[PDB]
């Protein structure tokens, strides 16, 4: 259920507080757009692991820069 | 002979010189220097890459069963390029003899842990890491050993202040033992007891 | 009655000692004092964690041996019987059965603690 | 005579109990614990004065800090002092414990156990003689004798 | 270069005041009447020769003069929540403060800092508060430049506030006047109050003023007690009880020869609602950022829990509801 | 010469793995050691300590920092490091001195 | 006959032995010392004990 995946991802991205809820979007680069840092994106990935009960290696995780990339990865 | 002078024997010195040449020619790939002091103490200075091969040889070889690792130490000489000099003092019970093996390391150039050769090093290397900052590769459990749990720094380095940067006291407000910067009622006195006159002409570095 | 009285008096004496012990001294309470003890360093885990028992077999053997004592205790009255031959045969058989059980456990290494 | 007189006699009984029976905690850090052992030994025999050791801090009255207190050890010393139930006293024996001792100017030594716990008696020496520590214990007993907690309560 | 005489050091707030003075490095004089054993906790609060303990008696004015002899600052923290057989509220909050102030004036102390109470009013229902107002007047009469500090309720490890409320578990249910509502409480943190007093010991502008040290938030008594019992994961069973019955229960509890658990005046002050700031300076004037109760309640309340709830996070309890009256 | 990581990118991978480990361990540390702080505060402190070394550019120095951080992480995972040792990261006994020139002139030199 | 509820079932192993998850062994941890009669007063022996 890709729609459910994308809804959970947005829920977690909004429950994260550093980002800006209104500016947060499915197409918003964490580094370039929202302004997140490397460590911030690491916490974002850990939150996604929490939500989906699924692990993520660092090699795979370093690229998940946007929520669409996150949901595409969760498609796995 | 002279009552107040140590009696010296040359048999031990000659035997140690012979064995030093022996080891030097058996391990040309690692041995960089060899010397016997006037105290009769064979000392083999090696490249840091040859620590494990050298100790394995000096323990297993029949003509050199230095099976006891009496000491593993580090000496800090800040001036030279490689600050730390790692010293292994070994004892051979079969031949009732002692040898010393020296290598060098820097703050960013680790050394190979010899816990495989001698298990006695398991704690000496930990102490060296804790007190000097020399890291050791392939150590089963390298961590602090002598200093406080959250201690930051490497005390035995010569650039470390004698009294450190921190001290502990009990703070009733928080009901804990708190760490704070050091303030002393009376500061350490560093007496300058160095005379202008050289005492030993035999150790006069050329100008 | 003479037994209930003395038992109750002992209980009341112990309870009075407890009451005095708790309501006489001056008390100063704080978390650092009331924390659990462990050689001066904070415990790393709860004391309620499982604590392995290396003599479990000997314990479950002790249960059966305690019931054997139960069976053996009526002997003072048993020996007062006219069927002394039967009583002796039964006592000997019971004791020998107990001995054989102990010996079998001993040989099979049940009396040895688990490691 | 007066309720004040009765209270004074009661507090004298209180202090007699406390000072006659004071159980030092089995606690020793360095050299000085050896002189503590010797004061336990037959020649001086602390037990003659009613001073018997106890391992648990819950069953101790006086903590005898006997030896160097390091930064790695100070929290544990404070924890055992806290876990001692009140009333509780502290005797700092030896120079390491009185101040810093030989290692006063070290990066890893607490310059005086009185920086961690409030000390009742100070025994100078390096180490103090067993007789010196015994004299310190007697001085602590005199301190306990002059307490008057109940008289203070009654006046209050 | 400060030499400060703290006249109530051996107490809940005096220990913090002495600790902060010692940290500032100013010489401290502690006049005590208790047993020597009761001052051991202050013994370690200062380096060598920094602290000077001397015995004193409120009756004997020679002792007061000796205490205030060489002092630049005199902090007066004397107080008591019950009327002793020898000392009552009038004595504790008027006679002794006045005597200390006059002795300090005669000696020539530069600063005098007196601690009263936020709700100290001449018309207060509470005997202690009514006496505190008169004490303020007499102190400012006999030492016209004396600073006055009026803390609200102070909460800390050794307090008689959060501990007092959490101790209601021993009585199963919590009796409250009006069920807690119609009663606003603004508790301040003891460390904040101590920092305020110590800073006022040197703040140039503080001389001659009156401060009101109050916490950041105001709670209804019901919500505050509910939060306290939530922190000490206990069963909160509140029920209403009229003030006359409450005062009778306090009278009963105040008959103990020792330290009463509660008292008529204690319940009166518990139930009288705190006032609003109303143009008084406050802690931020002296530079203390008041610490909310939510942060520091765990360190006070963790010892009232049972094993089950001992290791519970600060965030496991719903924060109270703060009014804006 | 490489201690572990060949280059800054591999060193950064190691650093990020360490940050993951510390972030994961903070809740268990707070719960077990009964600290009077929040998980938010603990993770903020972890971030602050990581960022305090953000200026380093040498892979070898980064490797040393990661090794010592792993050592501290082990020390905290195991309860070798007690609450008094952990609450030192917060410096809740320090009164900050000002950076104002005039304030420094007033207090000391 | 499959059912919605039985869907999650699986056939039992051919030999009754099941592949069961690894069992964590949580050997008790004890701080033998430093304030211990037998620890010499300055030794924190951290013991992992099974019983
Ligand atoms: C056969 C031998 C075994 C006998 C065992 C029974 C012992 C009987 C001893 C009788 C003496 C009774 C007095 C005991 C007082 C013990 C507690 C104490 O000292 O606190 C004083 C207390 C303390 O008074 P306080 O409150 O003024 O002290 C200061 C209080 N703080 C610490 C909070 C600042 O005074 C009493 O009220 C005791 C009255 C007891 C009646
Ligand atoms: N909730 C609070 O705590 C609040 C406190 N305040 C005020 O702050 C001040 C401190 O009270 P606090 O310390 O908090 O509670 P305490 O009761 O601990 O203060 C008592 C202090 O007064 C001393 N004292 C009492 N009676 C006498 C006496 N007859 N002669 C000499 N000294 C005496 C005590 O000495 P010993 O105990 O050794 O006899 C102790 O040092 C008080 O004025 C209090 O009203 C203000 C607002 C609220
Ligand atoms: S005071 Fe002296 S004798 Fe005692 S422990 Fe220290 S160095 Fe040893």
């Amino acid at each position: 259920t890709l729609d459910g995946i994308k809804d959970r991802v947005l829920y977690v991205l909004k429950l994260y507080d550093k980002i800006d809820p209104e500016k947060l979007s499915v197409n918003s680069h964490f580094m370039k757009d929202l302004g997140l840092d490397s460590l911030d994106q690491v916490e974002i990935i850990m939150a996604m692991e929490d939500e989906f009960g699924f692990e993520i290696p660092d090699i795979d995780a370093e690229k998940l820069m946007c929520p669409q990339e996150i949901v595409d990865y969760i498609a796995d | 002979k002279r009552p107040t002078v140590r009696p010296r024997s040359d048999v031990t010195h000659k035997q140690l010189s012979a064995f030093g040449e022996y080891v030097a020619e058996i391990l040309p790939k690692y041995v960089q220097q060899v010397q016997v002091s006037c105290l009769d103490e064979l000392e083999i200075c090696i490249h840091p890459d040859g620590v494990i091969p050298t100790l394995t040889f000096l323990r297993d070889h029949t003509n050199a069963q230095f099976k006891s690792l009496a000491d593993l130490t580090a000496v800090d000489v800040p001036t030279r390029q490689n600050r730390f000099e790692i010293v292994y003092n070994l004892l051979s019970l079969r031949f009732n003899s002692r040898i010393r093996v020296k290598t060098y390391a820097d703050e960013l150039t680790p050394i190979d842990s010899i816990v495989s050769v001698h298990i006695a090093a398991n704690w000496y290397e930990r102490e060296v890491w804790d007190m000097f900052g020399v890291f050791f590769f392939n150590h089963p459990d390298l961590r602090r050993i002598l200093t406080d749990y959250g201690f930051e720094g490497h005390p035995f380095r010569k650039d470390f202040p004698l009294t450190g940067y921190v001290e502990l006291r009990y703070d009733d407000e928080v009901k804990r033992v708190v760490a704070e910067p050091v303030e002393l009622a009376q500061e350490f006195r560093k007496f300058d007891l160095n005379s202008p006159w050289e005492a030993f002409p035999a150790y006069r570095q050329p100008p | 009655m003479n037994l209930y009285t003395v038992i109750f008096i002992n209980i009341l004496l112990s309870l009075t000692l407890i009451l005095v012990a708790f309501w006489l001294p001056q008390m100063n309470l704080y978390s650092e004092k009331a924390n659990p003890y462990e050689c001066g360093f904070d415990p790393t885990s709860s004391a309620r964690l499982p604590f392995s028992m290396k003599f479990f077999l000997v314990a479950i053997t002790f249960l059966l041996f305690d019931l054997e004592i139960a069976l053996l205790l009526p002997l003072p009255w048993a020996i007062q019987t006219i069927k002394t031959s039967t009583m002796m045969i039964m006592a000997f058989i019971l004791v020998t059965i107990l001995s054989l059980g102990l010996a079998y456990e001993w040989t099979q290494k049940g009396l040895e603690w688990t490691e | 005579s007066r309720a004040e007189y009765v209270v004074t006699k009661l507090d004298d009984l209180i202090n007699w109990a406390r000072r006659s029976s004071l159980w030092p905690m089995t606690f020793g850090l360095a050299c000085c614990a050896v002189e503590m052992m010797h004061m336990a030994a037959p020649r001086y025999d602390m037990d003659r004065f009613g001073v018997v050791f106890r391992a648990s801090p819950r069953q101790a009255d006086v903590m005898i800090v006997a030896g160097t207190l390091t930064n790695k050890m100070a929290p544990a010393l404070r924890k055992v002092y806290d876990q001692m139930p009140e009333p509780r006293y502290v005797v700092s024996m030896g120079s390491c414990a009185n101040g810093g001792g030989y290692y006063h100017y070290s990066y890893s030594v607490v310059r005086g156990c009185d920086r961690i716990v409030p000390v009742d008696i100070y025994v100078p020496g390096c180490p103090p003689t067993a007789e010196a520590l015994l004299y310190g214990i007697l001085q602590l007993q005199r301190k306990i004798k002059r307490e008057q907690k109940l008289k203070i309560w009654y006046r209050r | 270069g400060v030499v400060a005489t703290v006249f109530g050091a051996t107490g809940f707030l005096g220990r913090y005041v002495v600790n902060h003075l010692g940290r500032m490095g100013s010489q401290v004089i502690i006049p005590y009447r208790c047993d020597v054993y009761d001052i051991m906790h202050l013994r370690l609060m200062g380096d060598l020769g920094q602290l000077t303990f001397l015995e004193w008696d409120a009756r004997d004015k020679d002792s007061i003069r000796k205490a205030v002899q060489h002092s630049n600052v005199v902090i007066n923290l004397i107080g008591r929540e019950w009327e002793t057989r020898n000392f009552d509220f009038e004595d504790v909050f008027v006679n002794i403060p006045r005597a200390i102030a006059q002795a300090s004036k005669e000696a020539g102390v530069e600063r005098f800092i007196h601690v009263s109470h936020l709700n100290a009013s001449m018309k207060s229902s509470s005997k202690s508060l009514r006496s505190k107002a008169v004490g303020e007047k007499e102190v400012r009469s006999v030492f016209p430049e004396a600073i006055i500090i009026r803390p609200s309720d102070i909460f800390g490890r050794e307090d008689r506030f959060l501990n007092h409320f959490a101790n209601y578990r021993w009585f199963l249910a919590v009796p409250l006047v009006s069920l807690g509502f119609k009663t606003v409480k603004q508790p301040v943190y003891v460390a904040d109050v101590s920092k305020g007093i110590v800073n006022a010991t040197k703040d140039p502008d503080a001389v001659g003023k009156t401060f009101a040290f109050t916490g950041p938030n105001r709670y209804l008594l019901f919500h505050l007690v509910k939060y306290i019992f939530g922190m000490t994961h206990r069963t909160f069973i509140p029920y209403p009880l009229p003030l006359f019955v409450y005062s009778w229960i306090g009278k009963l509890f105040g008959l103990s020869p020792f330290e009463p658990w509660t008292t008529k005046d204690k319940v009166e002050r518990i139930h009288i609602s705190d006032v609003m700031p109303t143009d008084l300076p406050g802690l931020e004037d002296l530079g203390v950022q008041p610490t909310p109760l939510e942060l520091k309640s765990i360190e006070v309340l963790r010892r009232h829990r049972t094993y089950r709830w001992l290791s519970s996070e600060i965030e496991e309890t719903k924060p109270a509801k703060t009014v804006n009256y | 010469k490489p201690i572990f990581s060949r280059d800054l990118n591999e060193a950064k991978r190691r650093v990020r793995e360490l940050y993951r480990a510390w972030y994961r361990e903070v809740p268990n540390t707070v719960h077990l050691m009964q600290l009077d702080i929040t998980v938010k505060q603990g993770r903020d402190k972890v971030r602050e300590m990581f960022m305090k070394n953000a200026h380093v550019t040498d892979p070898r120095v980064v490797d040393l920092l990661v090794i010592k951080g792993k050592m501290e992480l082990q020390e905290t995972i195991k309860v070798w490091k007690q609450r008094t040792h952990v609450m030192r990261f917060f410096h809740e006994t320090e009164t900050p001195r000002p950076k104002d020139f005039l304030s420094k002139f007033y207090m000391g030199h | 006959y499959p059912s919605k509820e039985t869907a999650h079932w699986k056939p039992p192993p051919w030999n009754d032995v099941d592949i069961l998850k690894e069992k964590a062994v949580t050997n008790m941890t004890l701080n033998f010392g430093p304030q211990h009669p037998a620890a010499h007063g300055v030794l924190r022996l951290v013991l992992e004990l099974s019983g």
